[PDB]
This record gives structure tokens, sequence and C-alpha cells, in this order.
């Protein structure tokens, strides 16, 4: 029993698009189904709701006006028409299976993986990469930690591997978080003190989107 | 339109014609929906159940007028046993306060409604067939067999011309001994008694006629209508108007039987005021 | 619309134990004697998983050390005993009255030993400061519990503006939490002071541990 999703990207504000999302593994017109969506670090949001022969059509005050779902039965597709798009409509958009339970209730048992909707005026940038060597003057340890700080790039993802992905165990890489419309991340790798700077570290981030792939060795101050 | 009905001495109760129909439509086509697909008969638990618990909660709003309801009964108890005029308006008060408590509860009772259409809709909208081209009618078939041909039977069994001219019989009889019978002193409060129980009961008669003749008309449209939707297949869309169709014919019949049966008694609780009122003014009084 | 009121908001337990979770509803999500209250399981860049739909009706599939029970306004969720594939996220959502409204969440987390975090400081690197901009960057390693706060002083004062902070969720094979810090200045402003600090406060200490540099020492 599979849902797909398709349709999401960038969309800049006022904009524009349209989901679809199809089914198999089912007689897709015996069920209601609806759109569900997911914002970055929050909990899901129902969006709208389609009966099996669309007699009942339901909408969140949130996207009423806006949004507009539909179906064809023949073809096992849910379609989502989103119009006036904001920044708050920026989520995972999820596609769900609806059961109603003869006590009277619908509930969601099959999703998606989901399709990612981002609404931003932002163009694509290539972000700027920046070697992150300890302090000097340090006391002397078993380890010795490293960084690697990529600031103002557009859109996600980028790919951070430490020594072309030869270094794994040590590296910690963190989400990326929005600042001011550009996307940072940061990451770290912390080695056995003696092997570094003697067996060399070098970062490496490739921004998919703007087609770079940037190398920076870590070098001590 | 709401019609009140005093079955029973002492007993009296109240039905929203539209509701009682909308509320048997939806049964209906939740029923149909069902037993359309092998499959699918063993949720007629399920659907016994929900139509339960809609029935008990309009009941449950009805039963939240009981104190107004009594206190119409209270001086329905003092019209009818006088053993007139501010009885009259009495009446007609405690009459339109009970309506206005109906018009009150509007709201409690339409949502209900709401309630029972959605899970009828529902139901409905889930009709699935093996061959869209070629749907089967087993369901039409069996639910008609099981919910509505006894109800045809029973209808047919009964006479219920004969009972419209037993009912004018009755009213032919109490003008006759109303006017043939000499007049007497301190027999007024019983006189405009008479003449008002008389007019409520020819309001009850012309009730049970209007009933009477919807319950005629749809038995033989339903009879005749079964037969073109029975032992065959249907495309889709044709099957389910086919079954939004017979729905509407059922909730129609159903309800008018429901309620001439309802009136019937009525007539009958008031026929007996009737009898005991003439009889305490040809034995208490002898009025030859 | 209906406010659905999760607790607590994040819950940590051991292997084999009980977690009970609850939701309480602004009004009755009761319709005709059932109680329309859902439960949905949600693993990292996974979609929910549906558990329970009628308020206590396991669904197909789930195993039955999930349980769902109450009525009206509180709902619990019961899962003993705890399994590896147990901590994640879990949703509650009710489908009475449209909106149909999901809680804000309750994350199942391991339990494990507590470790004070390993923390580093970052002066801007050289090739920041040609361009215009002196970002210091502060990583917090593996540290449990969780709950963290990051202080940056710069000449001893506190700096609460430029900062930009990431953590990563609790760790698959470790169980630890890692927190990244990023205080940004412009160079112009990075070269008109000299120490920069940043404190952190976790429960494995009442001292903060305080990494600082001076600027060109």
């Amino acid at each position: 029993v599979k849902l797909v999703e398709s349709g999401g990207g960038v969309v800049q504000p006022g904009g524009s698009r349209k989901l679809s999302c199809a089914a198999s593994g089912f007689t897709f017109s015996d069920y209601g189904m609806a759109w569900v969506r997911q914002a970055p670090g929050k909990g899901p949001e129902w969006v709208t709701f389609i009966s099996n022969m669309a007699y009942s059509i339901y909408y969140a005050d949130t996207v009423t006006g806006r949004f507009t779902i539909s179906r064809e039965n023949a073809k096992n597709t849910l379609h989502l028409e989103m119009s006036s798009l904001r920044s708050e409509d920026t989520a995972m958009y999820y596609c769900t299976r609806a059961i109603f339970d003869y006590a009277g209730y619908w509930y969601f048992d099959v999703w998606g993986a989901g399709t990612t909707v981002t609404v931003s005026s932002a163009k694509t940038t290539a972000p700027s990469v920046y070697p992150l060597a300890p302090v000097c003057g340090d006391t002397t340890g078993s380890s010795v930690t490293l960084g690697c700080l990529v600031k103002g790039y557009f859109p996600e993802p980028v790919t951070l591997t430490w020594n072309s992905g030869s270094l794994s165990s040590g590296v910690h890489t963190f989400p990326a978080v929005l600042q001011s419309d550009l996307y940072t991340l940061s990451s770290s790798v912390t080695v056995t003190s003696s092997t570094w700077p003697s067996q060399s570290i070098t970062c490496n981030v490739a921004h998919p989107a703007s087609s770079t792939k940037v190398d920076k060795k870590i070098e001590p101050r | 339109s709401i019609d009140i009905l005093q079955e029973k001495e002492g007993h009296l109760d109240f039905v929203i014609i539209p509701h009682y129909t909308f509320l048997d439509y939806y049964k209906h086509l939740s029923y149909n929906s069902i037993y359309h697909k092998s499959s699918t008969y063993g949720k007629y638990i399920a659907v016994d159940a929900f139509i339960k618990k809609i029935n008990e909660a309009y009941d449950k709003v009805k039963s939240k007028c009981n104190d107004i309801k009594n206190d119409l009964i209270a001086t329905i108890k003092k019209l009818e046993h006088p053993y007139f005029k501010k009885m009259m308006d009495e009446y007609n008060t405690k009459k339109k306060k009970l309506i206005k408590c109906i018009k009150n509860h509007e709201n409690d009772f339409n949502k209900i409604c709401m309630d029972m259409k959605n899970y009828g809709t529902n139901l409905f909208e889930q009709l699935s067939c093996y061959n869209n081209n070629f749907c089967n009618t087993n369901g039409i078939r069996y639910h008609y067999d099981e919910y509505i041909h006894k109800l045809i039977l029973s209808v047919k069994s009964k006479n219920l011309n004969k009972d419209l001219s037993d009912m004018t019989n009755i009213l032919q009889q109490s003008e006759l001994l109303l006017t043939n019978l000499n007049k007497k002193m301190g027999s007024y409060i019983y006189i405009d008694t008479i003449k008002f129980i008389h007019k409520e009961m020819k309001h009850i008669f012309n009730r049970i006629e209007y009933h009477t003749k919807i319950i005629n008309d749809k038995t033989k449209i339903i009879q005749d209508k079964i037969k073109l939707n029975i032992w065959r297949t249907f495309q889709k869309d044709e099957l389910l108007k086919r079954i939004l169709d017979m729905s509407n014919e059922y909730s129609l019949f159903i309800t008018s039987d429901h309620l001439r049966q309802m009136l019937y008694n009525t007539f009958y609780s008031k026929e007996k005021h009737l009898n005991n009122i003439f009889h305490h003014l040809i034995y208490v009084l002898q009025m030859k | 619309d209906i406010v659905l009121t999760q607790s607590p908001a994040s819950l940590a337990v051991s292997l084999g134990q009980r977690a009970t979770i609850s939701c309480r509803a602004s009004e009755s999500v009761e319709y005709y004697g059932t109680s329309l209250m859902q439960w949905f399981q949600q693993k990292p860049g996974q979609p929910p998983r549906l558990l329970i739909h009628g308020a206590s009706n396991v669904q197909s599939g789930v195993p039955a050390r999930f349980s769902g029970s109450g009525s009206g306004t509180d709902f619990s969720l019961n899962i003993h005993p705890v399994e590896e594939d147990d901590f994640a996220m879990y949703f509650c959502q009710q489908s009475t009255k449209v909106p149909w409204t999901f809680g804000g969440g309750t994350k199942l987390e391991i339990k494990r030993a507590d470790a004070a975090p390993t923390v580093s400081i970052f002066p801007p690197s050289s090739e920041q400061l040609t361009s215009g901009g002196a970002s210091v960057v502060c990583f917090l390693n593996n540290f449990y519990p969780k709950d963290i706060n990051v202080k940056w002083k710069i000449d001893g004062s506190e700096r609460q503006n430029g900062v930009l902070n990431s953590w990563t969720d609790q760790d698959s094979k470790d169980s630890t939490y890692s927190m990244s810090s990023t205080l940004t200045l412009t160079k112009d402003e990075y070269e008109r002071h000299n120490s920069y600090t940043c404190e952190a406060t976790h429960k494995t200490s009442t001292s903060p541990i305080v990494k600082s540099f001076n600027r060109n020492e």
C-alpha cells in the first residue's frame, strides 16, 4: 500500500504550485484522502480532506481560499493546487489515506514519504567554506577538534565530508539553520592529538544546486 | 412542521415531520450501501448501533422539553375531564409555549440530523462494484425484503379507506348527538368542551386522510419501481440514482405510516373523552 | 479550534520500562460514545505512523506493547515494555471537529549516563576576516542530558546579538547530544575587542564550562 508525492521544490512568495500524489496497492476510489504538512522543527498540520467521490471537502482556516484539493480516481491520483504562497507554507507535504470507521469517524492509516515545498525569494547561492583550526597555546590533550563553517548558501542541501569521506567517526555535522534567507551549517571532527597536523585534515563541501565542490584543508594558526 | 400526538390517557409526544423523513432517508442509504456486497453484510451490527445512538440522542433532546410538555398535559387533563373560556385560552398558551420550546432546541435537533446525513452519505459514497458497467442489485433486493416488504403487506392487510369511513361516522354521530339533544341549564361547560374536542378530532381526521393518501400513492409506486431495479444489473451511476430514488420513496412512505398510526390512536383517545362527557350529559343529568 | 496539549514535551526512559504519555483536549472529542483520538509515531526523516485510532484501537501490524486509554478530554498512550525501535516522536490527533488537530508532540528518548560537554572555541578563519566577517564558533559535543545553556561573553560582557545555535538529535549509537554556537560580528567589530568567551551551563557541574581566547594571543 503506497502513496507517492511529487511536485515539490522552490516557490517564490506569492507564487503557486501543484502537488501530485500517486496511490498504489489499493482501490484508490474506496478511500477518503488528505494532505497534512509539517513545518521544519514543528508537528504535523492537517490542511485538506477529500472524500471517496468528493462529496465532502474540508480545509484548515490557514489554507482556506488559497489551496484546492482534487482527485482523479481512474488515475489513482490526489492533487493539491497551492496559490498565494507565504514563508509560513514552507513544509514537508504529506499525502494520507483516510479510513471511515463505522462508528462514524475518519482516521489516517497510510502516509507517503512527503515532498518539500520551500517558499523563499532567495537566489541559489554557493556557500562560503571556512576552515576552523584550534586556538594557540592550548594545554596538551589526547584529542584535537577541528571545525568547518559553511555560511550563506541556498537552497538546501549541502554535502559535507572530512578527508573526502574517510573520516566519519568523531564527526558531528550540525543541522542547517536559516540566517536571514540563507542557510549556514557547522561540522566538527575529533582525532587523536599526535595525528594532526602530521596526518592532514580536509573539509569538502558540495552544493548540488550551484554545482560547486569546495575543499578547505585545516592548517595550524 | 410539528404534529402533537396523545396516543394514551396522560401521554403526549410530538414529531418534527421533516426530521423524521430526513433521519429515515439516511437509514436506507446506510443499509443499501452495506447490503450491495456480501463482504459488507456483517456491518449491519455497526450501522444498527450508530442509527440507535442517533435516535437515542434525538430522544435526549426532546426529553429536555418534558417540563413544558407535562405542564400542557395537566391543562389537557382539566379540559378533557370537566366532571371553557379561560380553559380554552390556557390550552393555547401552554401549546404555543411548547411549540416555542421545540424552536429553541432547533440547533440541537439539526446537528443530530446533520450527523446522520454525514454518516449516510459517507457509507453510500463508499458503495463499490466489481464491474462498474454491471453493478449488482442484490443489495436493493435484500434491503426491500428485510426492511420494506413486511410494511407494504401490513398496509395491504389493513383497510385504511374503511378507517376513514369509520372516523367520519363517529364525527357525524357527535354532530347529531349535539344538535338532537334537548337544551339544559349548567350543561354549557360540557357543550363547549364537546364542540372543542370535535374540532380537534376533525383536524386529526384531515391529517389521517392526508397521510393515507401518501401511503396509498407510495404503496403502488414502491411495488411498481422495485420490479424495475431487482433482477438485473445497472451502470454504477444508474445504480446510485436508483438507490437514491427508492430511499426517498421509502422515507416518505414510512413517515406517514408512522404518523397515521399515531394520529389514529389520538383520534380514539379523544373519542373516549367524547363518550365520557356525553355519558355524563345523558346519565348524570339526563338530557334526552 | 481544538487545542491538544501533550505532556511531557520530552520523556527519557530505559529499555524494558513503561512510558506513559498524555494528551488533554480543549473540549470533548467524543462522538456518540467513541473518543476520536488517534496516536502517531514519527522517526526523523520519516512520515507519521498510525498506532491507535479510536482512543483505544490498536492498528493492525502495531505491536501489543502499545495501548491507548481515556475518554472526553484526558487520553494516554502506554508503551510497555519499551524497545529500541520505540524511541521516536508521538503525536495525538482528533477528528471530531474540523480543522483536524494534532498535539505538539512528545519525544520519547533513551536514558543514558550523564556526560559533561566537551567545549571547543574557534576564532574566525583568516579567510573569513579578509572578506569582512568574523564568526566565533563554539562546539559543545557529546553531552547528556539534552538541556544546556550557552552564553557568549565579549570582554566579560554578555552578547545575545548575532548568535546562531544548532542542536543535533539524540545520537543513534551513543545516545548523547551535541550543539554548535556561532557568534557573528563584522571584522570591524571583531578587531575592537580582545577577549572572546563561550560559557556552558549543564547539570553535570554547578560552575560553567568556559572556553576563551584573546584576539592575537
